[PDB]
RNA sequence: GACAAUGGUAGGAGAGCGUUCUAAGGGCGUUGAAGCAUGAUCGUAAGGACAUGUGGAGCGCUUAGAAGUGAGAAUGCCGGUG
RNA sequence: UAACUUGGGAGUCAGAACAUGGGUGAUAAGGUCCGUGUUCGAAAGGGAAACAGCCCAGACCACCAGCUAAGGUCCCAAAAU
RNA sequence: ACCGAUAGUGAACCAGUACCGUGAGGGAAAGGUGAAAAGCACCCCGGAAGGGGAGUGAAAUAGAACCUGAAACCGUGUGCUUACAAGUAGUCAGAGCCCGUUAAUGGGUGAUGGCGUGCCUUUUGUAGAAUGAACCGGCGAGUUACGAUUUGAUGCAAGGUU
């Protein structure tokens, strides 16, 4: 019994009692959040899949709301004097799949 | 002539592999009751009784 | 007040301070271009 | 600079068949011991302003002061005397007539006071101060200046 | 326990010397002397020297059996070099490096 | 005043030299050369986030196409299939379904045949 | 995120025979050269060798096609000065064809580390006895 | 909110970081300052903290001011070392 | 949705190939000189095996999402034996 | 709002000295124990040097090569890995093995797979076989005085200003 849930622009293959991790969502620590996006859902039960399932959907615990791994930006163009370093800390939200 | 780029630290020892030094090859004398080596006089003490 | 001073709000500026780095656009030569008369110590010819 | 450091004028090698970089002297800025490119100079660095800007600022700082006791009466310099009158009334700046040369011999000791008189009032000293102890006669010489 | 002996400033090059110390590096007390005794090298002489003085520090200031002492640790480090020139031809002249070293052995019991 | 750059200049090789760890012999301990490898390795980390995603687009299409193989189909019509019967869900998903679930992976496969 | 990599632990390796008789060369090497690397399974990675073992039987019998046994002359070089050597196909086919096909494969196999590994599993026998009966060999058919 | 823009050499414009010193204010420090070593830390960058070892007596912080104010390139100079 | 004016500040005055209209050369040259255009200069990404200038296309940053461009779908090597 | 031992005088030190030159003349490097010498009595190895204890001391890894004590460089030990492989030495993916932090999608190593011809300078154009750099550390390049010109701020205003 996972499900294939479209959340930020890309598909996750989720299964109940898992951690997932995704670009930022609006809610604040420890909340519900029901996905609607599923394009497919049922493993070993059923095999279901429209554009939109459109009769499941899920729900997540908002475990957490953070920052990745600072990544730096760094790239120059040789004997040219020109070279050019950011940071980023892409942000994402961890979630719990309560149920489906 | 001359080298053209100076040698790493790495191809050094590698060449060095083979800097060992073997040991004498020696023995315990039966007489003196120390090392001697092999084929030589003792230089501990005296005899050689061969 | 005589350890918190304040100029009038666009008086005063940092100058400009050339030939230090390349990220702050005066670097390498410094303002003057590649080689020439002008891009020497010496200034170019005499005005007029 | 180059022209003042001891020795040099001559060429340490040739320029043309050692191998060694071209040089002109010993004491030249890229060596060690010679020759420092700019930089120190004995040179001023005071500047003026209008009359009418320097008896505005003059006026600013008593304004934000504002934002005077009677005559002082000291015939020896006695600084406790001086210490219990600043106590009854520690930045002060003690603004007195032409010159009494027994209230400043009195004050000068004590660590945060500073005294003058009403034709050397300064703006560094008027706005290092937290107070201002003018008498009643300074009061009116500099509305009379100002 | 463990009982060391230093010797400093020693005028011989670090690397004619780490060849013997090569070879009496986790043996026996016994037979290291026995081949610092034996072996042709000339840093033999002193380096038997320095490790009759741990023997002796052993023996003398832990009180360890002198029969059962391997020769932990031994090694040279390098030390303050003279640096001396040679007149070569044609004007020149190149340097000479007469080097030093600071032999540092260790013999413990192993307990 | 006079200013001797000092535990300036130190700091910021430090920082270089730390940056640029597990390199092979001289490129971790000398600065002229740890500070053009850690250049060079901003550079290739730049081009290797985006040619990362194409990687993993490759790798996605070569087992959907394996896998249709074995139901007699290709990746082409298969994914002609898709999105003609009705759309569908993306590679990725697509790819580790049929790693999975080969069960429902031929489930979509007869639902794409629908698809004629 | 979720994308199932090949382990040593999660890999299985088959063996299958494949009569090369009545064959075009090239057209079977490519068939064979796809079982090797190994993608006709759905737990392809490139950084190891999921593929399987082949043994190709039947190798005294492939066919060209066109002027292709005169012509089509494979070269090798000594590595000494001006000493290059030829076989013609058709020579190659009837003195060594274990050799034939074993080169037409491996050049159609990466050239590098894991690609040797892969080029190691193919088993070439110009006949129709290979001494593999100890490994349950599959028939195959070229798809 | 919505839309739009954000390759860049010579070059033009803006905003900043960091070093030494000075004034003022407010602080830390032999219950351990500066410095040095290590670290898996925070910032979009220049960079800023924190913790432990080492060290033994001075240093931050805010706001202004002044500069001998930033080094990888000069067959650069001096020392050390390959 | 630019344009001009008046001001402060510059850099440039060694250009290259490609298509094209010509001169010169020999309907030689990756030659040389001019008109028009594009790109490189100062431009990374994909194709041309590799390859500044050729065809596609202008990188604010992250993504293990989707659609196409030149060019391609037997294997190396993604997609039609 | 001058330097702080490569700085400041060439010279913080018995320096116009070592040294160089026939000569006129040129010319360096060289600072720091500790609050106090209290500067290591005695024992052991050794021919001595040099050590190991034992003491002085607040500290001796402050022992006169004495405040801290960086990097190049030289070693000893050990966790992961390497003898069929073609390497601008990294980067992305990634098993396996070993650990355990500023506790956060951890750290070290790296079988293997994809991509990938250093940096400056000069050039129409450089991986270039064009230049330059052995490596490390320190020092080392748009400054000041006076005028002109335009811009921002401030002060007054047919006046402004010394």
């Amino acid at each position: 019994m996972f499900a294939i849930i479209e959340t930020g622009g890309k598909q996750i293959k989720v299964e109940e009692g898992q951690e997932i991790f995704v670009e930022k969502l609006d809610v604040n620590e420890g909340d519900t959040f029901t996905f609607d996006k599923v394009l497919f859902v049922g493993g070993d039960s059923v095999k279901v899949g429209a554009p939109t399932v459109e009769g499941a959907t899920v729900t997540a615990t908002v475990n957490k709301q953070g920052r990745g791994k600072k990544i730096t930006v760094f790239t120059y163009k040789r004997r040219k004097n020109s070279k050019r370093k950011k940071g980023h800390r892409q942000p994402y939200t961890k979630l719990t799949i309560d149920k489906i | 002539a001359v080298p053209k780029r100076r040698t790493s630290k790495t191809r050094k020892n590698k060449r060095r592999t083979h800097f060992k030094i073997s040991v004498p090859g020696m023995t315990e004398c039966p007489n003196c009751g120390e090392y001697k080596l092999s084929h030589r006089v003792c230089k501990n003490c005296g005899s050689y009784n061969g | 007040k005589l350890h918190e001073l304040k100029p009038a709000e666009g008086s005063r500026k940092e100058r400009n301070r050339v030939g230090r780095g390349v990220a702050t656009g005066n670097g390498k030569t410094s303002g003057r271009g590649h080689k020439g008369q002008k891009a020497r110590s010496g200034g170019g010819v005499r005005p007029g | 600079n180059r022209s003042a450091v001891s020795g040099g004028g001559r060429k340490p090698w040739k320029q043309k068949g050692t191998g060694r970089a071209r040089q002109g002297t010993i004491r030249a800025p890229q060596w060690r011991g010679g020759g420092i490119v700019f930089g120190p100079t004995p040179r001023s660095y005071a500047y003026k302003m209008p009359k009418k800007m320097r008896r505005l600022a003059l006026r600013s700082a008593l304004s934000f002061k504002v934002q005077v006791v009677d005559a002082f009466n000291f015939e020896a310099p006695k600084t406790k005397e001086f210490k219990n009158v600043l106590s009854t009334l520690k930045k002060v700046l003690v603004v007195t007539e032409n010159e009494d040369v027994n209230v400043e011999l009195s004050a000068r000791n004590i660590p945060g006071v500073q005294v003058t008189t009403a034709q050397g009032l300064n703006v560094l000293d008027i706005t290092n101060a937290d107070s201002l102890v003018i008498t009643e006669a300074a009061a009116k010489k500099v509305e009379e200046v100002l | 326990m463990e009982a060391k002996a230093v010797a400093r400033t020693i005028r011989i090059a670090p690397r004619k010397v780490r060849l013997v110390l090569d070879l009496i590096r986790g043996k026996n007390a016994a037979e290291a002397i026995a081949i610092l005794k034996l072996t042709n090298k000339a840093s033999s002489p002193v380096i038997e020297k320095v490790l009759m003085s741990a023997l002796a520090n052993a023996e003398h200031n832990y009180d360890m059996n002198t029969d059962e002492l391997v020769v932990k640790e031994a090694y040279a480090n390098e030390g303050p070099t003279l640096k001396r020139f040679r007149p070569r031809a044609q004007g020149r002249a190149s340097a000479i490096n007469k080097r030093t070293s600071h032999i540092t052995i260790v013999v413990s019991d192993g307990k | 005043p006079r200013v001797k750059g000092g535990t300036v200049t130190r700091a910021r090789r430090k920082k270089t030299i730390k940056l640029a760890k597990g390199y092979f012999g001289s490129k971790h301990t000398l600065y002229k050369v740890a500070k053009q490898q850690v250049m060079k390795s901003g550079q290739y980390a730049f081009r290797d986030r985006r040619q990362r995603k194409r990687d993993f687009r490759k790798l996605w299409i070569t087992r959907i196409n394996a896998a249709a193989r074995q139901h007699e189909m290709s990746y082409s019509r298969l994914m002609n299939g898709l999105k003609k019967a009705g759309i569908d869900i993306n590679r990725k998903m697509l790819s580790e379904i049929a790693i999975s679930d080969e069960k429902a992976f031929a489930q979509l496969v007869t639902k794409a045949k629908d698809a004629l | 995120r979720q994308t199932f990599m090949a382990n040593e632990s999660n890999i299985e390796r088959k063996w299958y025979v494949i009569d090369a008789e009545g064959q075009t060369l090239g057209r079977l090497s490519s068939e064979v050269a796809s079982i090797l690397r190994g993608k006709n399974k759905v737990t392809y990675t490139p950084h190891v060798d999921t593929g399987d073992y082949v043994i190709v039987i039947n190798a005294s019998k492939i066919e060209f096609t066109g002027n292709k046994e005169t012509d089509k002359v494979y070269y090798r070089h000594s590595n000494h000065p001006g000493g290059i050597k030829s076989i013609t196909a058709g020579e190659l086919r009837r003195t060594n064809p274990e050799r034939l096909i074993e080169n037409s494969i491996k050049g159609m196999l990466p050239s590098t580390r894991l690609g040797e590994k892969q080029g190691k599993k193919l088993f070439v026998y110009g006949g129709a006895e290979h001494p593999h009966a100890a490994q349950q060999p599959e028939n195959y058919e070229l798809r």
